[PDB]
């Protein structure tokens, strides 16, 4: 675990102009965190219902509270990457294996995707502060290149399964 | 000369991801109360736990818009799932609504933007007996009945009087001057039944 | 013992005496000349249905004309009723001689007989002719001379036990005189 | 066979869900008379109480052999299960008009109910006329003509879905039948 504050933060906000943008981007995700994943796991469920069926991989308690877990990992990783500018964590801890992974298990690839869009387009709204049902409070100012590259870090995961 | 073991570990370690079988993700918290000496930002790799309570709510949600939803009712045709091997007894009260089942019916409750359906016991009474409080618990809990058998004169002979008479009934030693256990005398007395069909053959001869 | 034998055929709510063992060893020793008295009363229940449907259809055959329109044992219901009473008067003669007495008889079969007859119109005459047929009967067994049926006793006499059970049978024709 | 909700229920999973929020309004796209559905199951369910007490003591008026001494429906219990029955039966129906499908109500409810019936020697004939006067309830309270209690909706047709629950209460007539 690491700590940055006081003087040592003002230095890692002179590397950067936007590092209050990027701060604040990052808080109006892992503030809505919990929202998020249980919206877009909800969401990939309203599209396409057989995954609550017999056969399903969303059928049983166990097996859907791996898939809730699952867009967690995933969006923990993402969260990071805008925090640190860089996707080579991101790919090389969370993505490096688990297509793999998922077709041994017999996870649906394609619905996965859609949990992963939903969270894209949640990610972008909230960051540009355009969401219809909450809002939050920032300096005046437009955020249109960072949200514009979270939305490159979602695709990295659908790649990563495509 | 090959260890085909060994050479699989190894091809096998040199490719795999650490990080793939452990759920370890990082976790980000900033605290900023707008002060520049509040402003702290820490990050640390923390497993990720899987809330199977949580995931109870969405499955219970979602599964009664899946029912209520008639268009996905046609393009999403689900499968059958074959119920459990639960043996039969014939009766049709165990075989058609054993107790786990059992008198369950569907509340529905409409309000304002939420539409709920709750599974529940329905009970009904009449005074203070309940409908199934034949089916109380254990906690909360004698002979034999038995088996029933199938006038002018009256100054000379009432009601209760008329055709009674004496019974009786005789089994003597079953051995001359020889003590005997199975023998018995029975003393009696019962109603003369009318005897009409005898009555309308003797009529007849 | 004898008394409460009484008590069960006159109560209503008298528990039905079962003898057995050494009741039956004491029951032998209260009744006077106990094995014989058995024997008498034992080879008149053995006979009772056959002695019962012979006096009637021997007081009948006597005197045809009981059958005829406006005889008294014309229908159904009449003849029913004339068996029926010849067995009840039977049981009650049986009872007199398993007590050796008539109250029995007297008390409870014989006491408002002819008052009953008289108001129904039952002739009393050809009454007591069915009565003599089964005191002819009832003498025949207990002395083993009846002519189609032999019972098994060991040798004696029983003339005296057949005597008083003649004796109560005339009983019911003075009774109804 | 069930549906999605019913499945999770008899495996002891949830007992209960609610759809609401966002996630109804989306649910409202996907159906039409979406409004008009919801409506009709609120006039059933907010009458819950008083259309089965009407039913059974109607079933007494129609025919008073069932509280006879003898009856079926003498002793406090059987009475209670009987409205407790017309309880269940009226439920089911309430959500197959919900969710407009009679699966869950034919596969958990009518299923195998007439041979246990037959087993309890319940009357079938007299338990038609109670899901028979509970359909004349339903459609009275949907097209609102009940006289008694008025509600107050928003004016529009609603003769579909009046003609939809006469055919649920039939089915059970056919199945208890
Ligand atoms: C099924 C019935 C189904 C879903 C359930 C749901 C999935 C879904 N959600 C969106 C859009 C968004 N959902 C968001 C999440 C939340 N909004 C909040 O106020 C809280 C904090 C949080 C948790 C509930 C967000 C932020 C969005 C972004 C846009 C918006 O505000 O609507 C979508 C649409 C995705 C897209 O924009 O393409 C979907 C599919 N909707 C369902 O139908
Ligand atoms: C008309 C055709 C007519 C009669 C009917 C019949 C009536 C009658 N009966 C007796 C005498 C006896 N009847 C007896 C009965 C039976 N004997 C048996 O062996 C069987 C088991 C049983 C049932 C049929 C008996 C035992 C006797 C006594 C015989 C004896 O004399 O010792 C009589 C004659 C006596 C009398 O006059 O009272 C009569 C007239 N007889 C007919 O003629
Ligand atoms: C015996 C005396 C017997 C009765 C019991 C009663 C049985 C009966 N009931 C109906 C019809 C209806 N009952 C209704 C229920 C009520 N109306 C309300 O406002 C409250 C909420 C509720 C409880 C009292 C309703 C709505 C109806 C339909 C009538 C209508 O159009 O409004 C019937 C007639 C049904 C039929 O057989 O066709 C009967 C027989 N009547 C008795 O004689
Ligand atoms: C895009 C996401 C938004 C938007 C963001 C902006 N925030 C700006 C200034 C700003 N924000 C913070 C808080 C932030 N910096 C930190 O260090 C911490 C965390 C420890 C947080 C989360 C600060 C401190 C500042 C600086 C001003 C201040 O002292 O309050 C900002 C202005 C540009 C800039 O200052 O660099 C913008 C544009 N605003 C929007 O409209 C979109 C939706
Ligand atoms: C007139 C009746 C007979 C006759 C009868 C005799 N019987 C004699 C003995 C005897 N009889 C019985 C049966 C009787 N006793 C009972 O306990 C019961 C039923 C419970 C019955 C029906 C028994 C047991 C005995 C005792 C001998 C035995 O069988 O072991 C008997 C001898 C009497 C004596 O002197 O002790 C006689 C004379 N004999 C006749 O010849 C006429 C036709
Ligand atoms: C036949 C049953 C009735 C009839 C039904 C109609 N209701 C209409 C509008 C309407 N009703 C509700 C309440 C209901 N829908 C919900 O979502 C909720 C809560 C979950 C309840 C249970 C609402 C909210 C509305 C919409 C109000 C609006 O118009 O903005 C209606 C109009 C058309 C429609 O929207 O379906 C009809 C015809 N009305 C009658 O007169 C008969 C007797
Ligand atoms: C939900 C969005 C999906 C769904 C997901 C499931 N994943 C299951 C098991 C599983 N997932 C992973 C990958 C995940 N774990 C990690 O550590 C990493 C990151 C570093 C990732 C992102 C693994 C390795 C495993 C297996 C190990 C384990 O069980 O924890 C899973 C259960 C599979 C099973 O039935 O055995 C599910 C259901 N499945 C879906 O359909 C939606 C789309
Ligand atoms: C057969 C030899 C007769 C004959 C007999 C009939 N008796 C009728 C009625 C009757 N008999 C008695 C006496 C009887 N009942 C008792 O309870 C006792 C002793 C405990 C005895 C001895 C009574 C009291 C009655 C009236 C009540 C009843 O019927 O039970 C009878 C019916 C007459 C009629 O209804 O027409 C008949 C035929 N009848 C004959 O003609 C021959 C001679
Ligand atoms: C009143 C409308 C009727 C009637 C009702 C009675 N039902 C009796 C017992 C009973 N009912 C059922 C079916 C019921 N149980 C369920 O779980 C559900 C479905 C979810 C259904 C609809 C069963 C299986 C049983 C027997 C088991 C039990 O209740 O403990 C009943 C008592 C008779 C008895 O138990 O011997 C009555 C009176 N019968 C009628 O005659 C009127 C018309």
């Amino acid at each position: 675990a690491a700590y940055v504050g006081g003087s040592d933060l003002q230095a890692l906000k002179s590397f950067i102009a936007d590092g209050n943008k990027r701060l604040d981007a990052v808080n109006s995700i892992v503030s809505n965190a919990s929202c998020m994943v249980s919206d877009a796991v909800s969401g990939m469920i309203c599209e396409n219902p057989g995954l609550i069926s017999p056969g399903g991989n969303c059928y049983t308690n166990r097996r859907m509270a791996a898939c809730l877990r699952d867009g967690e990992i995933i969006l923990r990783y993402v969260s990071y990457a805008l925090l640190a500018g860089d996707a080579s964590v991101l790919e090389d801890r969370c993505l490096n294996g688990l297509k793999e992974t998922y077709i041994a298990l017999g996870v649906p690839t394609n619905s996965s995707i859609r949990a992963v869009s939903i969270m894209k387009a949640q990610a972008v709204a909230f960051i540009t502060n355009t969401a219809t049902e909450r809002k939050m409070s920032f300096a005046a100012g437009d955020c249109t290149s960072l949200a514009s590259e979270v939305a490159s870090y979602f695709d990295r995961v659908g790649a990563a399964i495509s | 000369v090959v260890l085909p073991v060994a050479r699989a570990g190894l091809a096998a370690t040199a490719k795999k991801n650490q990080y793939m079988g452990t759920s370890v993700a990082p976790e980000i918290v900033l605290t900023d109360k707008g002060s520049d000496m509040s402003r702290k930002v820490k990050t640390e790799d923390k497993k990720v736990a899987a809330d199977q309570a949580a995931a109870m709510g969405i499955l219970a949600n979602m599964s009664l818009y899946a029912s209520l939803n008639p268009v996905k009712r046609m393009t999403y045709k689900a499968k059958e799932q074959a119920p459990a091997y639960v043996k039969k007894t014939g009766n049709p009260v165990e075989d058609f609504y054993p107790s786990s089942w059992r008198n369950m019916a569907p509340v529905i409750s409409l309000s304002a933007n939420r539409v709920a359906v709750a599974f529940e016991k329905i009970d009904a009474a009449s005074n203070g007996v309940k409908a199934n409080s034949n089916n109380k618990p254990f906690w909360k809990s004698n002979y034999v009945a038995p088996e029933a058998p199938a006038a002018a004169y009256q100054r000379y002979f009432p009601a209760r009087i008329r055709n009674k008479a004496p019974a009786m009934e005789f089994r003597r030693p079953s051995f001359a001057n020889t003590e005997d256990p199975s023998a018995y005398f029975m003393l009696q007395k019962e109603t003369v039944p009318l005897r009409m069909a005898l009555a309308e053959k003797l009529l007849t001869k």
